[PDB]
């Protein structure tokens, strides 16, 4: 089985590829604009912090 | 490249609130992904459950399985229902998502997807499984959730058949 525990999944969240836009971003803008967020990649103020999320659990 | 592959392909569905359409027509297929990084890419650029309109749903299901009773993968199936703070809800939803894509369940084939209902009164988070009469699989999945989500004895965890749901609730398993 190809599996991952929460620790590793959270760790990979801080990869650059975890912040770049989805492949279908254009079609997502055309079909469901109301649910989209963080459209400016330059601004990572509201980016998910996996290291903190992991640390918050104890 | 160099992304970490997932065991399965997952599809995020968004149930829009549009009474000009039937319930099935409201189901909007957003996109699919099959690596961990692509999941976070999607997650970082869609609103959490606590920020989207009332009467809408987020559903993550395996590729080629629609989040509905009519799908052949759900016909004989059921769901573990978790009855329900903005932060608490978002994190609980995320933890369920990470259980799914991380393949935390031993009976992986029995996993179909997860649905979060956002309603005014309360908010439901449900995990759908393929065979409701497969008690072994259903219970194993149930235990993994309670353990993973760290659900206290405060909240309940009840399994409901889709057939009993559509007839309007009977819970056949409780944990
Ligand atoms: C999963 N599912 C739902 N529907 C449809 O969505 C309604 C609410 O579901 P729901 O999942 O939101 O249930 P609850 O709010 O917990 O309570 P619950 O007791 O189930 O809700 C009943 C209340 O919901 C209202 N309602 C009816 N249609 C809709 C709808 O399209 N969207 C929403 N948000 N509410 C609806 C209805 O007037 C009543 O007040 C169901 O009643 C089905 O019609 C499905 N239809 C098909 N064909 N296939 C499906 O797999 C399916
Ligand atoms: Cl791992």
């Amino acid at each position: 089985r190809v599996s991952y525990d929460i620790e590793h999944l959270l760790y990979y969240s801080m990869s650059p590829h975890s912040w770049t836009l989805p492949t279908d971003w254009q079609k997502m803008q055309e079909t469901a604009p109301s649910i989209l967020r963080n459209k400016d990649l330059q601004d990572e103020s509201q980016r998910f912090d996996g290291d903190k999320y992991l640390a918050s659990i104890k | 490249h160099m992304k970490h592959p997932l065991m399965n392909v997952w599809t995020l569905w968004y149930l829009e609130n549009d009474r000009s359409k039937s319930w099935e027509d409201m189901q909007n297929e957003i996109t699919s992904f099959d690596t961990v990084e692509d999941f976070w890419s999607l997650y970082n650029h869609i609103k959490p459950p606590s920020e989207i309109k009332l009467g809408s749903d987020y559903s993550l299901f395996k590729k080629n399985i629609r989040p509905m009773w009519e799908d052949a993968a759900n016909k004989q199936g059921g769901r573990w229902v978790i009855t329900l703070s903005k932060t608490d809800l978002d994190n609980l939803w995320l933890d369920v998502l990470l259980c799914l894509i991380g393949e935390a369940f031993d009976h992986s084939d029995q996993i179909c997807g997860a649905v979060i209902n956002i309603r005014g009164k309360s908010n439901k988070i449900s995990i759908w499984t393929a065979d409701g009469n497969n008690e072994e699989a259903a219970l194993e999945i149930g235990h993994k959730l309670r353990d993973a989500l760290r659900l206290g004895r405060n909240n309940s965890l009840q399994y409901q058949l889709h057939k009993d749901t559509m007839v309007k609730v009977k819970s056949i398993y409780t944990l």
